RNA sequence: UUCAUCUAGACAGCCGGACGGUGGCCAUGGAAGUCGGAAUCCGCUAAGGAGUGUGUAACAACUCACCGGCCGAAUGAACUA
């Protein structure tokens, strides 16, 4: 699961525990990037990503705080790629 | 008021008629001179400039029967005993504060009007919160808020509102939930006021009852109609629950009107010399002048005017019996932490019930010394039972556990005495909850100690402080013909201060660890003029460094005899902290069976079982993290060499080649050794200097480095002052391990590894960086390797050994493996 | 004991400026010159050491 | 003037395809609420805030695309822009005259009305009591939670908001230095 | 001596927004725009820099870039002796 940039908002109603998942940019590169870019890189820096990803990242911006206010698929072709050094997909974003 | 020795003993038996407490104070807010006025006012006498030491001062409480008729506690009478200890001030002495809290049930809070509830107030306030002890607010120096400042009535109301509301925070955060309503609000008349340098004090509840007559409204609704949303109406004569009326005009709350307004008219009138209000307002508020009291003017006159209106004992000793808890209902939720042992146990249940004839329990927190040329007394509270002049009391030590001996001295008392601030009296007994002093227990116990009479009864709590003796300084003599006086003076400074700690240094100096510079320096001039009484030479405390290696030797070590015959070929490498730890901690012993000892070091420490069943020794002294692994096979006379090789090795691992000091993590793997044919060229004055010059080359080729000691200091302080502290690590290498806390308390316990070299004044700069708010908890953790070269008189490690070899009078240069190498 | 808003009012004419980096003197935090001759009307300043 | 020239061309293209527009004025907005109101109508009503590009639009109301620019042109005053749509007027009026929502106390902002506050609890832990400390208002410990002892009128009618007082005001959810995004003028066909 | 803003509407002044993904890749004892290096992208309008300083334990928060209000012509950056 999570290690760095994991913001999990806690809304408690007098003991009734329920934690919602804001699934940030690091959360998308783990729920899409299987065991290799998920765990095993604790003592070593994660800087490996280029291969095609597709439509699944458009619904990954849906888990990422949707405060953009216009188009989903459009804003993700920006967030995941230029800020993300692990996952390049289609060589056009940079 | 004088009371004979027996009148005290009769007063002592009545637990419902005896209040035992301390004084929760800041550095200087008015607690010493406030308590000084209660004695020359209503103080019990024997039968007929900073706080260095404290004692339980005694007084007499003679109240009215209808007064004790509103106290929620079991009580029968009005003949009470004031057993109050004058708790020490400022900081660094928070040592005797934890000790005054242990020998009492409540506490006298001494805050200020303008300097409200500062650091030391909430320090001793949060101290009483974790001791289940009850707090009672008393704002002193209210007169300075109307003399040097001259504050208005409604403005001075919100001045005390702030001091009070700031206490409602410290307490409603670190308090016990089984206590409930323990926060002091003048809404019940639990917060006092006054001036200690002028001899007076008052309460809202005093005039609530005093003016309950003049309004017909009882003292409970009179004072609940003074504070809060209660404003009187001098137009219609109605106490309305609002600041205005139908016209929308300004009202002065009942408090500032009927209470304060009267006192201000006294100031400017008396102080400024207006005899057009002196005898006038005298009779308007029911007061009288008499003799040479009429002949005084201004400053000295308004002093006597308060001694004519609200003297000391008035509001002070009044809230002492009315709201303060006596042992009866107090230890009825205190027993838990107060005694470290089974709660449903025999002696534990006796203290919650408080039986002054049953199970005798008496933990002496601090043994109070005297001018009796070195001998002291044992100041301790008698939880349950009665201590007599010559009783067989079980002197249990802080190490003792029910089932062994470990500091168990059950001896009879020489003589029994009473404590009166500075006066001792030859008495006999003292009951459950009351505190007394017993002579002779000292020559058996060590500083703090529990005293029982039952076998199944465990030990009573020995503090927890949460103050720690972080500081450390080297102490010696200025004349060796009186060095014997040096060690004996040091021994009495231990049974002198409860939070003080004396221990010997690894180098050969006498280390003095204190809470701070003030604390340490006081105990140094007291050890200078009293305890010892001889010239001392104090300089910064010298550290011991274990010479460690960081890789394998660049080539194979070579060294033979000066006579020239047999040679040594060893290859010294570094032992990992985990395996070198299993040596000094105890998982693989130097006297362990080589068969199964090697089995554990190969599958759990990752080694070759060959060289493992072949360990020659552990070192230095036979158990340190430096081994002699056997790796050769061409040695026919193996049984004639192992002995004296490890002989110069125990001198080599005990005396280092860099600056005459030991080593750490040095696993010497011997590849080959040229044997002879006879022990005449393989013996005593042969094998000693041979393995000596052999290990010199091995260490100077496997990477020379200096290793120093590391701390684990957890500084407890609120999140608001953390800024300055975090930067003191970014100052003297404070590498954070973790940072944990509770969901409802800001107070943060911060884990950070601290270097011995970067601690020669750590405590001073820490409270300076984030107020006294930073409480350091220093306790040694592990040995971390430096990273610099020791032969570099310019790198971290090299700088150290430069000044270190110049002090011993050794060689100015750092001799390498070239100097101690035997080659063709 | 001075009120946060009344404290900005105290700095408005005691320390909310810049110090000359030659002979030191009080000049606005936006001002970029010196009112002296010991330097010859210089441009050496710094936002007066924000003391904590 | 690269962008000044390309925007002139922009506004004209939308002003021709549609017949209904609104002169939406503001100044009391927020980066957040503004861009998020465009999300509300990402196909029904799109905003286009103009400027001296609208004094050029006086020379564009001079273009003669449909010269009814007379009853529109001079409504260029305050942070005002465009609102393009092709559906009924009262329907889209209800949508945009609901599309305006609150903004917090900017500690030192434009204080307009006198604020009152009931003597009850907020159910928070006593740590913010140090701010109510250097101001002066009694605070009770009910279940421990910070309780207001007075129905206090702290802020007066029209004054300079102090940094300290507007911070504990954000703790009570007080927001009057705002509006939202409304309108200055309307016009169809 | 240049450079390229500018009545189509700038600069000084002052009014109010100063976004989001995002506590961005990591790096993290702790770095959410504001210790560090490397990516310096588009969703969308009038704008919002993976962000200009102050400051936080990190946040928060304010303020600038940028952008709308009104003023309505200069007049500023960069160099010369
Ligand atoms: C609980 O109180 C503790 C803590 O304050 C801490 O553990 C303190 O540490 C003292 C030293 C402990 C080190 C290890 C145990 C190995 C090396 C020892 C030292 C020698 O250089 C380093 C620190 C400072 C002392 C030098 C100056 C001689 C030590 C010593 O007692 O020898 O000891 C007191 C009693
Ligand atoms: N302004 C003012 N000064 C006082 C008061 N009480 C004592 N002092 C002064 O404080 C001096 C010593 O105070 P101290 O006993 O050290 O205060 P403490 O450490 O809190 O007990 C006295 O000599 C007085 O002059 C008071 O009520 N008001
Ligand atoms: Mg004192």
């Amino acid at each position: 699961k999570g290690i760095k940039v994991t913001v999990q908002l806690k809304i408690q109603n007098r003991q009734a525990a329920a934690s919602v998942v804001p699934s940030a940019s690091s959360l998308v590169i783990t729920a899409l990037k299987e065991p290799p870019r998920d765990r095993k890189k604790d003592k070593n820096v994660k800087h490996s990503g280029n291969i095609q990803l597709d439509e699944i990242i458009e619904i990954a911006r849906q888990m990422r705080d949707k405060s953009f206010g216009r188009t989903l698929a459009s804003v993700t072709k920006e967030i995941l790629g230029t800020a993300q050094s692990v996952g390049c997909r289609v060589d056009f974003k940079n | 008021v004088a009371f004979t020795v027996d009148q005290m003993r009769s007063l002592m038996d009545k637990v419902t008629n005896v209040r035992n407490m301390s004084v929760i104070a800041h550095v200087d807010h008015g607690k010493s001179t406030l308590t000084d006025s209660l004695v020359q006012r209503a103080g019990i006498i024997s039968a007929a400039g900073i706080t260095i030491k404290s004692t339980a001062i005694s007084l007499y409480s003679e109240m009215s029967d209808e007064d004790v008729k509103e106290i929620k506690q079991k009580t029968d009478g009005n003949s009470f005993l004031i057993n109050l200890i004058d708790s020490p001030g400022h900081v660094d002495f928070s040592s005797e504060v934890t000790a005054a809290l242990r020998v009492t049930d409540g506490a006298l809070v001494v805050v200020d009007t303008i300097e409200g509830v500062c650091v030391q107030t909430e320090t001793v306030l949060r101290q009483a919160l974790g001791e289940r002890i009850k707090p009672v607010v008393v704002i002193n120096k209210v007169d300075r808020a109307l003399l040097e400042l001259q504050v208005s009535k409604e403005d001075l109301y919100q001045t005390f509102a702030r001091t009070v509301e700031s206490v409602n925070v410290i307490v409603s955060t670190y308090a016990d939930e089984v206590l409930g309503d323990v926060q002091v609000y003048p809404a019940r008349g639990t917060v006092a006021f006054g001036s200690g340098l002028h001899g007076w004090a008052f309460t809202i509840r005093q005039f609530a009852t005093r003016y309950a007559k003049k309004f017909g409204v009882d003292k409970a609704k009179m004072m609940d109609r003074l504070w809060g949303d209660s404003f009187f109406n001098p137009k219609t004569k109605k106490w309305t629950n609002k600041d205005t009326d139908a016209e929308g005009k300004p009202l002065e709350r009942a408090f500032n009107m009927f209470i304060l307004d009267p006192i201000f008219r006294l100031f400017t009138a008396i102080m400024n010399f207006k005899k057009d209000e002196i005898p006038v307002l005298l009779e308007k508020l029911e007061i009288v002048l008499k003799g040479d009291e009429k002949d005084l003017e201004g400053k000295a006159l308004l002093k006597v005017v308060m001694r004519k209106f609200l003297p000391a004992a008035d509001a002070l000793l009044e809230m002492i019996v009315l709201h303060l808890p006596s042992p009866v209902t107090a230890q009825a939720y205190r027993a838990e932490q107060l005694y470290e042992g089974p709660a449903d146990d025999a002696n534990c249940i006796a203290i919650k019930n408080c039986d002054p004839k049953a199970d005798l329990m008496l933990y002496v927190s601090k043994m109070v010394p005297t001018s009796d040329k070195g001998r002291f007394y044992a100041f301790g509270r008698v939880f349950a039972g009665t201590v007599k002049s010559g009783q067989k009391v079980r002197i249990q030590g802080p190490n003792y556990v029910p089932g062994k001996k470990d500091d168990l001295f059950i001896k009879a008392i020489q003589r029994v005495v009473l404590m009166m601030g500075r006066f001792v009296e030859p008495i006999d007994d003292c009951p459950a909850g009351n505190i007394i002093g017993l002579v002779g227990i000292d020559q058996f116990l060590l500083k703090t100690g529990t005293l029982t009479t039952s076998e199944t009864a465990h030990n009573m709590k020995v503090m927890k402080f949460s103050v720690s003796p972080v500081v450390q300084v080297a102490v010696e003599v200025k004349n060796a013909n009186d060095l014997p006086k040096l060690v004996e003076g040091l021994k009495r400074l231990s049974k002198s201060d409860p939070c003080v700690l004396t221990y010997m240094s690894e180098s050969g100096e006498h280390i003095v660890a204190g809470t701070g510079e003030l604390h340490l320096e006081i105990c140094l001039q007291d050890l200078e003029h009293d305890h010892a009484g001889v010239p001392l030479k104090i300089s910064p405390p010298v550290v011991a460094y274990r010479e460690t290696v960081e890789s394998e030797s660049s080539q194979t070590a070579l060294s033979k005899s000066p006579n020239k015959h047999n040679r040594i070929y060893l290859k010294a490498e570094p032992i990992d902290e985990e395996v070198s730890l299993a040596i000094e901690n105890g998982i693989i012993n130097p006297r362990d069976d080589f068969k199964a000892r090697a089995r554990i070091m190969a599958d759990d420490y990752g080694w070759d079982v060959t060289d493992a069943r072949k360990i020659w020794c552990f070192g230095p002294d036979g158990n340190g993290p430096n081994l002699v692994i056997d790796q050769t096979k061409a040695v026919q006379y193996l049984h004639e060499i192992k002995d004296s090789v490890v002989a110069a090795f125990q001198w080599a691992t005990k005396e280092g080649p860099i600056f005459g000091e030991e080593m750490r993590s040095v696993r010497v793997n011997i590849l080959d050794v040229t044997l002879h044919a006879d022990a005449i060229h393989r013996g005593g004055g042969q094998i000693i200097p041979t393995m000596r010059r052999a290990t010199y080359a091995g260490f100077l080729l496997a990477d020379p480095k200096i290793q120093e000691p590391v701390f684990l200091v957890e500084i407890q302080c609120p999140e608001q002052a953390v800024g300055g502290i975090y930067s003191v690590l970014n100052k003297k290498r404070g590498q954070v391990v973790s940072e944990e806390q509770r969901p409802g308390t800001p107070l943060f316990t911060v884990k950070a590894y601290l270097p011995v070299n970067e601690s020669f004044g750590f405590t001073g700069e820490l409270r300076q960086a984030t107020g006294g708010q930073a409480f350091p908890q220093m306790v040694f953790d592990h040995w971390s390797t430096l990273g610099s070269d020791p032969l570099d008189p310019t790198s971290k490690a090299g700088e150290i050994v430069l000044a270190a070899r110049k002090r011993h009078g050794m060689k100015e240069e750092v001799p390498g493996w070239q100097e101690y190498y035997d080659k063709l | 004991i001075i009120e946060p808003s009344l404290k900005a009012l105290a700095s408005k004419y005691n320390c909310d400026k810049s110090v000359c980096r030659k002979c030191y003197a009080r000049l606005p935090p936006r001002a970029t010159n010196c009112r002296k001759r010991k330097c010859g009307h210089t441009n050496q300043l710094r936002p007066k050491k924000k003391l904590k | 003037r690269e962008k000044k020239a390309e925007y002139f061309a922009k506004l004209r293209e939308y002003l021709e395809e549609y017949k209904s527009l609104f002169v939406v004025g503001v100044d009391n907005v927020s980066s957040q609420q503004m861009h998020e109101v465009r999300k509300e109508l990402r196909g029904r009503a799109v905003v286009l805030m103009g400027k001296n590009t609208m004094v050029r639009r006086a020379i564009r109301g001079f273009l003669s695309d449909l010269p009814d620019f007379e009853k529109l042109l001079p409504f260029v005053k305050g942070n005002v822009g465009f609102v393009f749509t092709n559906e009924p007027l009262t329907e889209i009026k209800n949508v945009i005259v609901s599309n305006r929502v609150a903004a917090p106390a900017r500690a030192g902002a434009v204080a307009p009305e006198d604020i009152w506050v009931r003597a009850v609890n907020t159910g928070m832990e006593p740590g913010k009591t140090s701010f109510f400390q250097a101001l002066g208002v009694p605070t009770k410990i009910a279940r421990g939670t910070i309780e207001i002892v007075s129905d206090v009128k702290v802020v007066d009618a029209g004054n300079k908001v102090g940094q300290s007082e507007a911070s504990l005001l954000n703790l009570l959810n007080i927001s009057p230095f705002t509006f939202g995004l409304t309108v200055v003028q309307v016009y169809d066909n």
